[PDB]
């Protein structure tokens, strides 16, 4: 183009352009500055097209960093919003936002660019094929069935799950899975996702000497952006994964970190957008662009977008708007409760609240739904008779719900899983389950069979037999 | 304040470009003006102390709080 | 009361702001009557009140019924008193809106 | 919130 | 073919007859994310749908001194910010006709199913006020739902509107299509809109009434999360102008709003936006303005305005199971009944979960048939004894027998209460499942098998006795030699199922 | 109501209580290209000059400018009462209410061909039938954007219009898309 | 005092260097992780840090955000913590490590500041003021503290020994609780119990005494 | 703009200075047992450590595959 722009305010991390009054791009647009840096000018940061504030003047944030930049520096105009490299050309590489790789190899082509901004999918051409997938944990598998491609909603407090689930569930169904995957790391711990890196290394999912072998790609938003990286690094994990559904036809699975990262990044900027404060204090535009980043999120006929979101409740506060709203856009949600773990019931996930819509019986092999019925009511016994028995002690109540807080105890510590990534945290190894398997389990549990073994035999155990080997090992111990 | 004052009407406005340095203040008299929740924005009256009684057509009478750039609030 | 023909100045929603010229501003909580231009092509009227001045010759009131379909610019008649309201004990087993005219399909009242 | 949906539990 | 086609185009380009009125027109100052800023217009009314250049419709809500807002009904990229864009005159109407019944449609009323386009002659403006108090009516006509529970504790009558405030994810899309599916037998045309889902959901129930033959009589507006806030924050208006035009045709109807929390959350959203200054929560003071003119449209006719019912039945969920969050308030403030829904009571296996405590109905039992009212005042009075009385179950055990077998008939019937998934259970198969728990003649079955019990019976007896059908959908009206052959045939089952 | 319009009807209430609405017209139209040329708007704008040596220039500006002596008064009380910062948009927006108290009304003609003396009184009458101003005054321009003839934006200073134009030609396209 | 390092700031020195400082200290963290030899960082006092950036940056009107604190506060903290890392050897294995200590809002970790310092760390821990009011010096709420790096950051030993006892005193933790109002407790539930409040009495040091990692073994 | 000196003395009227240069505090040895205040003072009457990197306050993270997984 020729509008050759000029920058007018430096607010923070938002900033602006002046421009000639004839011509001004649209919304989403890139805009590249002419950006200077300790040493020559050899720095370019793009920044995106948010609103136009009507004489000559817009609003723009910029995605790397706003230091070093002064007044009237020019600033250079596309037209092309933001055009993203992704094709076959990405994969095994750690991808910036602005389509730049970082892991200290040769830049790829980008014949096959495409824009981060577009329309959201029709509704009509939307694949509904209801099946689910099995991964072998048995507390979501026995409980809440993971629908292939749909959406999977993992809710957890800062430190209760969420990193090795998503460790172990990457480690079992990329292996087990045809398609290829997208890993987007958006405001993770830069430490945490380089040890990702080194264990996709190890794994030879990627066979670093081979790009085209790789069955992942990875983009890594991190902490040390401005915000408006923050905010489109989802969306490029989005049209990472958009090329693979639409191009490539094949099914992708997907593992995204913290949503309420990218959220609260919108809360972030837009204080100083020129917007105003929302509910309880983040962005007002909230449910909006999160239901375009999940509706640009689906299974159409060509390929399957099955999906995994981390989202991070604040404290356990559920009255957040934003994971609100999630609530209803999700297919399979977990939530992690922090007590549990506190507890050291790893993992700590909810066998109350947590649920799938794929617990329809007419899906799920009628006796598993009996079962989880079963067990799901057995659980609430147990959570709503912890009132009294801290008030009336152990043998106030009746002999019945004596066996039913035992065999609930029994069962919930039952709850386990020795993941083949916990052993940095227990150093036993990592164990792998069926599902079948846990279906008698749990049946041969709740029925009451071997309900008189000592509650740390079932505990950390693969399944019920292991636990019977752990029962005998306890009882040798216990008398020596 | 920073948007609107109040002390912008068009007829003290006038009253003011009708002559640019002239002749004595209204010390005692004015414009009522922008009658909020009893708060008044009297235009003049560059003689009226701090906490001082003001009397009105209506009869009700009235205090001076904030004696601000031009008008008195 | 008089011919105190103001325009409709900012209309956000039900609040909207009629103003004046500078000779006659009407008072506070002073009923001022639309003469609310409707789609039906009659004038179906509106009323307003006033709770707040602006001194500008510009008043801030709430509609008591709807004002969708009203334009910006449209012209106005105060009362030049507040809602001078028909009761009495002639208004017996009668339903009645807010500003007392009766609705339930029964004609007038004194 | 989070304590008065905890003071929820708490009450009940 | 394509020379008619050609012959088409020319016939619509004699109708061009260059008509030469006045448009209002301005230039495009501001463009934000959903809120547009335009100045120079002063002849548009309140609520007043615009046209862009680009072709985007866009309808102004807020007509400031200098300049106008106008929000935007589609996706805001090809505006320019100093083009021009004009005005329409019209205030966002829809077309209608019957032919949208199976249809699927956007906000704007416009085909997405790809099923042709809707053959909408009449059409009907969207800020419609409701009927007033002298078209309005009391309640007469039952409503039918399926469920045991709310056919017996809180009725719902044809006309009336109840609400359900269930918490988060725990069944009340399930219960509002299974009042759909339960609609399968009468002439009633629901009206189901969902607001905020996701498209695979919604696309998962509309092929649940493909299968069940709802797709014959039904009408889904779907505004799921990608369209913008205009079109969300319309779309139960457009759903109501729906509701009120067929039953001005004379026809039963009822509806079923989705996520009224959500249609407020993409309300305050857009205003604040807007610049309206932001009131209770930061929801503007107009979001009860919004849902009474939403809810309260819907009423009962006045029949001689050709009695056509119109029932409202929407949904609001609220964030953790609370009651005193701001839009539950007020649409319990504002609505007559109200039903809770609660996570706990449906993780303790009652299928599904209702609150008997605090649910509580204005109407109460006037909207109930005859039979209803002897088949169920008996129930009333046990819940609440149960209710009350319930925690003596752990020493029921020691207690004696006018509590302790009063325990055991509430617990069975608490019991008899489930019911599963999608079921559709109309008035004759419940009206003898509460007969036989309030008369005892299962209690003495243990506290599993009834279930079994219980759906041996009323398949046997649908079969057995045809006149009961009859008479049940005659008199409405318990008569004693109906319940003679309800007693017979509960002898004769109940032996059969006994013996096994 | 603008900030800047509160004084742009403060101007037209001194061109009320004299007749130089004409004179007071054609000196704000040179104060226009006066605060034209940025450096000049710029330098009375610079919220640190100090404020004698604004209206000491000022004061040569006023021998030079030869404006009556009330709009002459202007700009020292737009110096004074500080809203400096938008006084060209001021000297904009004493346009249309010296156009509306002056009892006329503006409005601009955009054809293909520059319509004569005739042709414009004619549409001026229109105008006059449509409004009723009372020496509206219409310039216009000549855009070959057009396809066939006038379009009016009268009224406010945009905001209602007719056409005989290229409308003609894509509303027929519109109304013969009829989708 | 040779190897230490002092960056002193109280408070009634202006807001500026209470915002600067810390990355003042960030600045030495990365010469001398640039020099490759292993170096710490122990910052402090993070709420002081948050409120004088509140101080200053609402002097200068950018909109706050939740509770009145600006949003970068979190773009602060972590513009802050991402710079303490472990360098590979290709640049020299030069090491930051960082424990930032903040001050919960008296008792209550439910506050603003923790919630997002915890989102950016990897690993936190408790310190109860119940744990230490009764006087177990010092206080670790167990069980609920993590560390996200794990055993792989501990020696070889430690994992050969130990490697679950925190989960076993997690499990412990439970079952006293739950056998607190008990009444008939199995001899093996008794000596999980007993050797419980015998590893509680293992978490148990004498101040400011210095161990060896054997000494610990 | 932002003091660092609670300013009393800065008064109205005075120009201010450019210098075209970000916070980067000199940093060498010598540091390693000293206190200063973010301005390498060293206020306890020490004297004055000489410095030669002054590294930019706000800096870069380092590069993501740099960073070691953490062992020792
Ligand atoms: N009568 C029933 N018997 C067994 N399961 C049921 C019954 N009703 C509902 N469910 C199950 O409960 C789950 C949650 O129900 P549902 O999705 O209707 O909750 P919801 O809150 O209405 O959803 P949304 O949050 O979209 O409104 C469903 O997956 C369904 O399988
Ligand atoms: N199943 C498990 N086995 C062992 N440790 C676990 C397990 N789940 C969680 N943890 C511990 O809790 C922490 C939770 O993971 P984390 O990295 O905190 O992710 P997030 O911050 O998203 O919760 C882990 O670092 C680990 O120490």
């Amino acid at each position: 183009k020729k509008n050759l722009g000029r920058i007018a305010q430096i607010i923070g991390p938002v900033l602006d352009v002046a421009f000639p009054p004839g011509k001004m791009p649209n919304i989403y647009n890139a805009l590249i500055v002419k950006g200077r840096d300790t040493a020559g000018q050899p720095m370019n940061v793009t920044c995106e097209v948010q609103q136009l504030l009507g004489n000559n003047r817009v609003r723009a944030v910029a995605m790397s960093a706003t230091d070093g930049l002064t007044r009237g520096m020019e600033v250079i105009d596309t037209g092309a919003p933001l055009s993203v490299p992704v094709g076959g050309a990405t994969l095994g590489r750690i991808f910036n936002v602005l389509g730049e790789p970082v892991d200290n190899l040769g830049p790829v082509d980008t014949r096959t660019t495409s824009p981060i901004h577009r329309s959201a999918p029709a509704f009509t051409q939307l694949d509904t094929k209801l099946s689910i997938f099995e991964t072998g944990i048995k507390v979501v598998d026995l409980l809440a069935p993971y629908r292939r491609g749909g959406k999977i909603g993992l809710f957890g407090g800062a430190g209760v799950g969420k990193t090795v689930l998503i460790m172990e569930l990457i480690n079992n169904i990329a292996k087990a899975h045809g398609g290829v995957s997208v890993f987007g790391g958006v405001g993770e711990r830069t430490r945490e996702g380089n040890d990702l890196y080194m264990e996709m290394k190890e794994s030879g999912v990627i066979n670093e000497q081979n790009i085209a072998e790789s069955k992942v790609a990875l983009v890594y938003g991190q902490m040390n952006e401005p915000p408006g990286a923050r905010m489109r690094v989802g969306l490029t994990a989005l049209t990472m994964a958009e090329y693979f559904r639409d191009v490539n036809e094949q099914d992708v699975l997907l593992f995204i970190d913290n949503i309420f990262r990218f959220v609260q990044a919108g809360s972030e900027v837009s204080a100083l957008l020129g917007r105003m404060p929302s509910a309880v204090g983040y962005q007002p535009t909230l449910s909006t662009e999160m239901g375009s980043l999940q509706e640009r999120i689906t299974s159409t006929k060509e390929g399957s977008i099955t999906s995994i979101q981390a989202v991070y409740v604040p404290a356990d506060d559920l009255t957040d708007p934003a994971p609100a709203t999630t609530f209803a856009h999700l297919d399979a949600t977990t939530v992690l409760s922090r007590g549990l773990a506190a507890k050291g019931i790893y993992p700590a996930v909810d066998p109350l609240d947590s649920t799938s819509t794929m617990l329809q019986p007419r899906i799920v092999g009628e006796e598993h739904y009996e079962i989880a019925q079963r067990v799901k009511e057995t659980l609430q016994r147990y959570k709503e008779l912890q009132d009294i028995i801290a008030i009336l002690g152990l043998d106030e109540l009746s002999e019945e719900d004596r066996l039913t807080v035992a065999r609930a105890r029994k069962i919930e510590r039952f709850l386990s899983q020795p993941f083949f990534v916990a052993e940095v945290f227990t150093g036993s190894p990592g164990k792998y389950v069926g599902l079948a398997e846990t279906i008698r389990g749990f049946q041969l549990i709740l029925s009451g069979e071997l309900d008189s073994l000592p509650e740390q035999a079932f505990y950390l155990v693969g399944n019920i037999d292991e636990a019977t080997a752990k029962a005998m090992n306890l009882e040798m111990e216990s008398k020596l | 304040m920073a948007t609107i004052r109040a002390d912008e009407i068009s007829k003290i406005i006038r009253e003011r470009i009708e002559g640019y340095n002239r002749e004595v203040k209204v010390v005692n008299t004015g414009t009522v003006l922008q009658v909020g929740d009893g708060i008044a924005r009297i235009h003049g009256l560059d003689e009226v102390m701090a906490g001082e009684l003001v009397e009105f057509e209506e009869g009700t009478i009235g205090i001076a709080l904030n004696l601000e750039s031009n008008n008195v609030g | 009361e008089k011919k105190n023909l103001g325009r409709i100045a900012q209309i956000i929603g039900p609040v909207l702001d009629v103003a004046f010229p500078p000779g006659k501003m009407p008072n506070i909580y002073n009923a001022l009557i639309v003469k609310g231009r409707d789609t039906a092509g009659q004038p179906m009227n509106v009323t307003c009140e006033v709770q707040q001045l602006l001194g500008n010759n510009r008043v801030r009131a709430v509609a008591m019924s709807a004002t969708d379909g009203l334009t910006r610019g449209m012209e106005v008649i105060d009362t030049g008193a507040p809602l001078s309201v028909p009761v009495g004990g002639a208004t017996l087993g009668r339903i009645f809106n807010v500003l007392g005219e009766p609705v339930d399909n029964l004609g007038p009242v004194d | 919130c989070a304590n008065l949906r905890e003071l929820r539990d708490r009450i009940g | 073919r394509a020379d008619e086609i050609s012959k088409i185009i020319r016939e619509r380009i004699e109708g061009y007859n260059r008509e030469v009125k006045v448009v209002n027109t301005g230039t495009v100052l501001q463009v934000g994310d959903g809120i547009a800023r335009i100045h120079g217009l002063d002849e548009v009314m309140a609520g007043e749908l615009v046209e862009f250049e680009e072709g985007t419709i866009g309808i102004a809500l807020n007509l400031e001194s200098n300049n106008v807002g106008v929000v935007l009904m589609g996706d805001g990229l090809m505006i320019q910010e100093g083009s021009s864009v004009k005005a329409t005159g019209r205030i966002a109407q829809i077309p209608v006709s019957e032919a949208y019944l199976g249809r699927v449609i956007n906000a704007l009323a416009k085909p997405i199913d790809g099923r042709g386009e809707i053959t909408a002659s009449e059409s009907r403006l969207i800020e419609s006020p409701a009927p007033g108090i002298m078209s309005r009516r009391s309640v007469y006509e039952p409503l039918q739902t399926g469920l045991i529970a709310i056919d017996a504790m809180i009725p719902v009558g044809r006309g009336q509107r109840e609400l359900i405030i269930g918490d988060r994810q725990t069944g009340k899309t399930a219960v509002a299509t299974d009042t759909i599916l339960n609609q399968q037998g009468q002439n009633v045309i629901c009206v189901y809109v969902a607001i905020g889902q996701k498209a695979s959901s919604v696309a998962q129930v509309v092929t649940n009434f493909q299968e069940r033959g709802a797709m014959e009589y039904t009408i889904v507006v779907a505004e799921t999360a990608d369209s913008p806030a205009t079109l969300q924050y319309l779309a139960p208006y457009t759903g109501a102008a729906l509701a009120e035009y067929f039953m001005y045709r004379e026809r039963h109807t009822l509806i079923i709003y989705d996520d009224l929390s959500k249609q407020a959350q993409a309300y305050r959203q857009m205003s604040l936006l807007l610049r309206r200054p932001p009131g209770r929560e930061a929801y503007p003071g107009d979001v009860f303005y919004l849902h009474s003119r939403l809810l309260e449209r819907a009423a009962k006719l006045s029949s001689l305005l050709g009695e056509g019912s119109m029932t409202a039945l929407p949904i609001v969920e609220t964030q953790a199971g609370d009651v005193s969050a701001y839009i539950p308030t007020n649409v319990i403030s504002i609505t007559d009944g109200q039903i809770f829904l609660s996570a706990d009571l449906f993780n303790a296996g009652i299928r599904p979960a209702i609150n008997v405590g605090i649910s509580v109905s204005r109407v109460g039992s006037a909207a109930q048939i005859k039979a209803m009212k002897k088949v169920a005042g008996k129930l009333k009075l046990e819940l609440a004894q149960f209710a009350e009385l319930e925690a003596f179950a752990q020493f029921a055990s020691d207690l004696d027998k006018a509590t302790q077998n009063q325990l055991a008939r509430g617990q069975r019937l608490r019991e008899l209460l489930k019911q599963p998934q999608s079921a559709p259970l109309t008035v004759e198969e419940q009206v003898m499942t509460i007969y036989t728990g309030t008369n005892g003649y299962l209690d003495s079955l243990e506290l599993d098998q009834v279930r079994k019990y219980l759906v041996e019976l009323r398949t046997y007896v649908k079969t057995n006795k045809p006149e009961f059908q009859e008479i049940i959908s005659s008199t409405k009206t318990f008569t004693e030699e109906a319940e003679a052959l309800l007693k017979e045939a509960i002898q004769e089952q109940m032996e059969r199922f006994l013996l096994q | 109501d603008s900030t800047a319009s509160r004084y742009a009807s403060a101007l037209a209430d001194v061109a009320d209580v004299t007749g130089t609405l004409e004179a007071t017209n054609s000196d704000v139209e040179k104060l226009i290209r006066i605060f034209s040329e940025e450096p000049v708007y710029y330098f009375f704008a610079n919220p640190v000059i100090s404020i004698d040596n604004k209206r000491s220039v000022l004061d040569e500006i006023i021998t030079t400018s030869g404006l009556q002596p009330h709009t002459a008064n202007f700009i020292n009380i737009l110096i004074d009462s500080e809203r400096i910062n938008l006084v060209k948009e001021i000297l904009n927006e004493f346009e249309d209410v010296f156009n509306k108290i002056t009892g006329t009304e503006v409005a601009v003609v955009t054809s293909v061909v520059k319509l004569e003396n005739d042709h414009l009184a004619q549409i001026a009458k229109g105008v006059q039938k449509i409004t009723g101003a009372k020496n509206v005054r219409i310039k216009t321009v000549i855009d070959p954007s057009l396809v066939a003839g006038f379009t009016i934006r009268y009224g406010n200073e945009g905001s209602k219009l007719v056409d005989m134009s290229v409308k003609k030609q894509l509303e027929e396209i519109a109304a013969q898309l009829e989708m």
